[PDB]
């Protein structure tokens, strides 16, 4: 790895600089290098890893959606067929996206998840595993779409089981996991009723626990609660 | 419009 | 070159797709491949080349400015010196920026400029040469800042001489060249009075020629004229 | 604030 000669602390320092510079491909490479040092990650470091790769894959997902839409339009009765280029370039972006997802899943499997024993770290990583299988599912078609969906579901479910046992219903890790699992149900798994039920129960149980929170924690929890509400408004 | 997932938080 | 096996027309098609997807690094690679086919570029193709690399170098310039500002703050009396990382990462981004500039200058020198005989193509390319030397100047310090500035100046001046002989004062190529040369004078060459004089004369001579233009051409010219005015307001 | 140069035009 090209980051193998750099100090762990230097990699984290540069990841933060890259964040400030909006250089998210660099940020992701720095954080991959930090993970590959083999030590567990702190909360701040886990967040840097997530911010970096979410921004990278987010650009890829947006581009893939643009190209897929153009491709679908080109494949309609009455469209002047324009050769293989749209498909080729959509496939190029898709392969790069799948590569980023495989890289993140590889870091989780070797060996972030198995060394994560505290609930806050383990739930975070299992949610990430669900998320990156979900991004793979967004572009999957053939035989393996079913298996990718099941892998996402399994990771989210393990994370949910731990979060419900070990975290209060306002915990922002737990809330964002439930948010993303509800998105999985609506957008990937063709289960809008499950999505709505999960979003509603999550919201209501968090509402009832807000009285226990400080001002700052209340702001964190209610921000995610608003996203649950936004989706429920979209969905109903 | 697509559903909203957890955003990044600096 | 990795684009050597792709058809010229396919490269241009994919450059346009990459533009739609906001994938400007890809767009630039496709257009580099198209240039390296060795044929001259049409107006639309020259514009794709410019859009692609301007977006790539624009991201680099923004990132470099963020990192340079952090570095300058770290090098002030009373700043906890935090090791070599800020400088290292600023240098990394700077080297990547210089590489992009060198790539563009290389395409202009081999062989876009020497095959460009019409004023619209030759002025466009010489302006581009001035622009990418100007971006090099923005990060230059040592012995070669002076020589880089002179290279930018020389390219802009050749472009100006041709534009004044061969194009009307409202021509958008001529207007944007004058705009960028005025920015060179103010921001790079420490010549704010030259910058103001050039912006003012350019604006006034274009004003007096607007009556010759169609509605669509008038919209093009007045858009650039407004940028001259914006700068004159900033500068005075 | 930095001076404005020629923007991109699609
Ligand atoms: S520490 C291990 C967990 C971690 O790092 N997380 C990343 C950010 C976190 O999402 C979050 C915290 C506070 C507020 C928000 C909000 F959306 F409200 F702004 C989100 C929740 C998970
Ligand atoms: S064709 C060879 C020249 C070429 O391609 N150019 C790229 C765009 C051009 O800048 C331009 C044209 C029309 C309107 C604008 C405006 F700023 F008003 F929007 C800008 C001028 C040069
Ligand atoms: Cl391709
Ligand atoms: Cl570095
Ligand atoms: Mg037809
Ligand atoms: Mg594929
Ligand atoms: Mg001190
Ligand atoms: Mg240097």
């Amino acid at each position: 790895g090209a980051m193998g000669s750099m100090e762990r602390a230097s990699l984290i320092q540069k990841a933060k600089l890259a964040e400030q510079a909006e250089r998210y491909e660099d940020m992701a490479a720095f954080m991959k290098g930090a993970v590959e040092k083999g030590e567990e990650l702190s909360c701040e470091e886990r967040n840097l890893l997530s911010v970096a790769y979410k921004n990278v894959v987010g650009g890829q997902r947006a581009a893939w959606r643009v190209l897929s839409s153009i491709e679908q339009k080109s494949n309609e009765e009455g469209s002047e067929e324009k050769g293989p280029e749209v498909r080729e370039y959509r496939e190029k972006v898709e392969t790069e996206l799948q590569g980023v997802c495989d890289t993140v899943l590889g870091l989780l499997d070797s060996h972030l998840i198995k060394e994560a024993g505290d609930a806050e770290s383990r739930v975070f990583y299992l949610k990430m595993k669900g998320d990156y299988y979900r991004y793979l599912a967004e572009v999957a078609t053939g035989d393996d779409k079913k298996r990718i969906i099941d892998s996402a579901r399994s990771a989210y479910q393990e994370a949910m089981d731990i979060s419900k046992k070990e975290m209060p219903p306002t915990n922002p890790i737990r809330l964002g996991l439930a948010l993303n699992f509800s998105v999985f149900h609506y957008e990937i798994a063709n289960s809008p009723e499950e999505a709505i039920s999960l979003a509603k129960t999550t919201f209501d149980e968090a509402m009832a626990d807000l009285h226990t929170l400080s001002e700052d924690s209340y702001k964190d929890s209610t921000l995610i609660m608003q996203l649950l509400r936004d989706n429920l408004t979209l969905w109903t | 419009q697509r559903s909203t997932s957890t955003p990044n938080v600096h």
